[PDB]
RNA sequence: AGAGGUGAAAUUCUUAGAUUUUCUGGAGACGAACAACUGCGAAAGCAUUUGUCUAAAAUACUUCCAUUAAUCAAGAACGAAAGUUAAGGGAGUGAAGACGAUCAGAUACCGUCGUAAUCUUAACCAUAAACUAUGCCGACUAGGUGUUGGAUGAAGUGCUUCCUUCAGUACCUUAUGAGAAAUCAAAGUCUUUGGGUUCU
């Protein structure tokens, strides 16, 4: 029955309802207390306001980010 | 698919929410602004948006302010005379032209150029029955290398 | 893509700054100072790229060869005319300087 | 009326496909079509490996074994056996 | 309008010679004839003076080349190697 | 014929036996100095019988007879190949296999062109029925093992590289850093063919015979 | 003591080469073939010709002093075929039995890493 | 002292040393084994290495435009092999041809040789069982086994497999689906007959 489905995230991109895989988040680089937005499936280089370093290496997918950090994401 | 086989449906899908997302407070003013100054320095609309949302964080620049990209650079008087689908087909002719004259051998590059060429005469075609291109452009094959200004 | 960066930097300075093209032009504005970068077709004569590039040292401008002959530097600018020299004035908002 | 589903041969996704020749007959026939046989095989029959050993040092010396490779067209293969003609069921069965 | 439909310039010999030694003759006249790229200025204007000899109407400058052409494949192939080292 | 008459046979110092069999030539008479026609014969003989170990007696070397004095021929490394069937065996559908070659010179100024081969190999956890590597990953190989092949043949000299050659220490290295780009099971250098040689000097001939 | 030689045994669907030279590949000590073993014009690639043409060559090996001796096998060419014709069992055979040492064998047929082109049209043989 | 070759043979080469062994140099060709009911290409077709140039496709995208599209008489590009023209090349194979055999005959099948051709360059030619004998675009309809290229999530050991998914690509079974049947997951959703379009 194809109305209430609930399980459709396995399904590929545009199910009954197409939305997106992707999303944004933040992230706290450890030992350097910036605040920056940043878009999971990205394809540029990124770096901090506060101290310049690198943050997510632009693959062909959810990139590969750097070894620590905490990064949520920011959907409300 | 135009030309060859392949549906390849690989796309990008908007979320429901037509809305500005609740986490923005950034304001449209500033991100037109950002917008202007980016154009200005110097990039097609497509990529203007794709490090927007990538080094901005504003996804759906017609989400934050109410209407398209290329509307906004327009009324700001600075779009280009081409648009962009157009002349990066242009680019593309002019350059496998310029292969082709070394390398006459090439049938694939003749054949591919041929298609391309195809293409560029429909979108020009489409483009010149809107209003946003001068009736008499033609794009002859002779002066499209220096034709991207 | 070596020279594709250094095309696509040169029509942006088309578009956004002011430039000069010629052999006159380009000399009156090293004798002048105000040349910022001097860009040199492969296809200069000898001499005219001696004086230029004597006349840039002299002046504290750069100069940038560049990779086509003078009709390739002629439809980088997009004319329809050889051109085999360059002064740029001035840059508008491009990274040619660096 | 299509004896065969694959039209006798393995051609798909392609065109032209480069032929070999029969190692038999030297006819050219496309390789996906052709028969082919690996066969690994000692240069001689047992009992002449026993006199080899026995003429033979270092009392471990291996026979050293033969890569052949042939490969058959249809008619070739056919008449030296290594195909069958088989029955119009039987003839989907390959392995 | 076009004055003739495949003779080309090989029209002064009329009918006289064979039509095969007419159109082997135009083949390579049509590019005896032509202007090449004067490398040295850039302009299309170098033009064949003598039988292996081509000189641009711009540089005053001339040039040693094939007898109908002012670059024939066996010299730029011998240059291309040369170059390569 | 009862007018020829035997020879001994040398080996250099890094090898083991030293005398790995006999020559026939014919009497020297005339202009013919018999030991002219002597020089310059090439023997190919396997390892096994020359080091007396069963493990490497899929690789054969040339030895080309180089001096001769009194009555044994002292000859010198002048290739390497490994076996026929050996080769035949390394090669089982399933898997892509990789050549390589390149030419390096050695200190000695020793002109070399080697040829190595590789197979792709399958790990535990596979459960497939096929090896195939991608082609980006044969030139990356390709590329490595070129490149490797060339700077430690070429950073030593001939002697040594053959006393290198003997234990497969370029297979081992080889593999010691392709382990991080694909497995590869058993590779070897097929073949090594000496290009041009200096030349020469029976002072290092002989240092290296003694 | 022991004194090696190198023999090309040569099996090509005709006449069985038997051919013993020394280690360097020259100075042949003694070829044989199938053909002067046997008179009737066939049976050059016979077993019973290559018989014969082992147990000679082997004679003539043992009076010349060579006892130990390599096999190299061969079949026909790199266009030809490549399997060895019957004469190479017999040889082998013969070899072994007739009493001297034999070392290591190997085979050396010509392999094309090309594909020249072969006898007879795309059609092939007829027979 | 024979060698080639054959179902036997012969033509042919061969004491001036053939065939055979080994080495050196040259030449043209080809690119095996890996190599697959695998990949790429509109089709023809495309397999040695490396470099440069060039394009394409899939995938991923909260990037841009916004109907720009589908199919198409005329017209255009490409179009195996053979063939034609002109230079070069010319090893091997080899339409023609010449021999030797077989046969009643054999101008054929078989064998020895061999011109054109095959190869490169520059032009023509525009045809093949150019075949999946199946035009292109779109929607829907079923399970399983694979396999190629991406993307997602998790687990054996920074590394690898499994899951989901897109796009190719085959195969097996199944049809109260079709068909004259062979068979077909399209050749189905057709007397319960009309998605669009071209050709015959």
């Amino acid at each position: 029955n194809p109305d209430p489905v609930e399980e459709s995230k396995k399904h590929k991109l545009k199910r009954l309802i197409p939305t997106p895989n992707s999303y944004f988040m933040d992230v706290k680089c450890p030992g350097c207390l910036q605040i920056t937005t940043l878009f999971s499936h990205a394809q540029n280089v990124v770096l901090c306001g506060s101290c310049n370093i690198m943050l997510c290496q632009p693959t062909g997918g959810k990139c590969k980010l750097t070894e620590g950090c905490s990064f949520r994401k920011k959907i409300e | 698919r135009m030309y060859g086989k392949g549906k390849g449906i690989s796309s990008s899908t908007l979320p429901y929410k037509r809305k500005q997302p609740s986490w923005l407070k950034q304001k449209p003013s500033e991100i037109e602004d950002a917008i202007i100054k980016l154009a200005k320095k110097g990039q097609t609309p497509s990529q203007i948006g794709a490090t927007l949302r990538d080094n901005y964080g504003i996804p759906q620049v017609k989400s934050v302010t109410g209407n398209k990209i290329l509307r906004i650079l327009r009324a700001q008087g600075i779009a280009t005379t081409i648009p962009e689908d157009l002349y990066f087909l242009i680019k593309k002719a002019v350059s496998m032209r310029k292969h082709l004259e070394k390398n006459k051998k090439d049938k694939d590059c003749k054949f591919r150029l041929i298609l391309t060429e195809s293409k560029i005469h429909r979108i020009s075609r489409y483009y010149k029955r809107k209003k946003l291109l001068p009736s008499n452009w033609k794009y002859q094959s002779s002066t499209a290398s220096a034709l991207i200004a | 893509s070596a020279g594709d960066n250094i095309n696509a930097k040169l029509q942006l300075v088309m578009k956004s700054g002011k430039y000069q093209f010629g052999r006159k032009s380009c000399l009156k504005a090293l004798r002048t100072g105000k040349g910022k970068l001097v860009i040199v077709s492969s296809n200069c004569p000898s001499i005219q790229r001696s004086v230029i590039e004597y006349y840039a040292m002299l002046s504290k401008c750069g100069v940038h060869d560049y990779h086509g002959d003078n009709n390739d530097l002629g439809t980088a600018c997009g004319k329809l005319f050889r051109i085999s020299c360059l002064v740029i004035t001035d840059v508008g908002d491009s990274d040619i300087i660096k | 009326p299509k004896k065969r589903r694959n039209g006798g041969r393995s051609k798909h996704n392609r065109g032209h496909v480069n032929p070999l020749r029969c190692s038999n007959c030297g006819r050219c026939v496309p390789k996906d079509k052709a028969i082919k046989r690996f066969n690994i095989r000692n240069i001689v029959d047992t009992s002449a490996q026993r006199d080899i050993k026995e003429a033979s040092v270092y009392s471990t010396f291996q026979l050293p074994k033969l890569y052949i490779k042939q490969c058959y067209c249809v008619s070739c293969a056919i008449h030296s056996r290594f195909v069958r003609v088989r029955s119009r069921e039987q003839r989907r069965v390959r392995k | 309008s076009r004055r003739t439909k495949k003779v080309g310039l090989t029209g002064k010999y009329g009918t006289r010679y064979g039509s095969s030694l007419r159109k082997q003759i135009k083949k390579i006249e049509l590019m005896q004839h032509a202007k090449y790229l004067c490398t040295f200025c850039g302009k299309t204007a170098t033009k064949r003076t003598c039988v292996g000899i081509w000189k641009c109407k711009k540089c005053k400058r001339k040039v040693c080349g094939g007898a109908w052409s002012l670059t024939t494949p066996a010299a730029v192939a011998a240059k291309s190697t040369i170059i390569r080292l | 014929f009862t007018k020829k008459e035997w020879y001994d046979l040398k080996a250099p110092k890094m090898f083991l036996v030293r005398n790995f069999g006999k020559t026939l030539v014919t009497k020297t008479i005339g202009k013919k100095l018999a030991t002219d026609s002597l020089k310059g014969r090439i023997y190919e003989v396997n390892l096994a019988d020359l080091n007396n170990d069963e493990d490497q007696a899929h690789k054969k070397i040339k030895l080309s007879c180089d001096h001769i004095i009194n009555r044994d021929c002292y000859t010198d490394f002048c290739g390497l190949s490994i076996t026929r069937d050996k080769l035949c065996s390394l090669i089982r559908k399933g898997y892509t296999l990789i050549e390589g070659h390149t030419d390096v010179k050695t200190l000695d100024n020793y002109h070399l062109r080697m040829f190595c081969i590789a197979f792709t190999k399958k790990r535990q956890n596979q459960t497939k029925s096929t090896c195939y590597a991608q082609t980006s990953q044969i030139k990356k190989i390709r590329k490595k093992m070129v490149d490797i092949m060339t700077a430690e043949a070429s950073k030593v000299l001939l002697k040594d590289l053959v006393k290198k050659f003997i234990p497969e220490s370029i297979g081992k290295e080889i593999e010691k850093q392709c382990k991080k780009i694909y497995p590869l099971q058993n590779v070897l250098i097929r073949k090594v063919k000496i290009l041009k040689r200096p030349k020469l000097d029976i002072s290092k001939l002989m240092e290296l015979h003694t | 003591e022991l004194v090696f030689g190198v023999a090309h045994i040569f099996a090509s669907f005709n006449d069985t080469f038997i051919h013993v030279t020394d280690l360097s590949g020259r100075e042949t000590l003694v070829r044989i073939t199938g053909g002067m073993k046997v008179k009737a014009d066939r049976d050059e690639s016979s077993p019973y010709a290559a018989m014969m043409a082992a147990q000679d060559v082997a004679a003539r090996l043992k009076e010349l002093g060579v006892t130990a001796i390599h096999i190299k096998l061969r079949a026909s060419g790199g266009t030809k075929s490549k399997t060895p014709g019957p004469g190479a069992q017999s040889a082998l055979r013969a070899l072994a039995r007739s009493g001297l040492k034999i070392g290591r064998i190997e085979d050396v047929t010509p392999i094309p890493t090309d594909s020249t082109r072969k006898k007879s049209g795309r059609r092939g043989r007829r027979l």
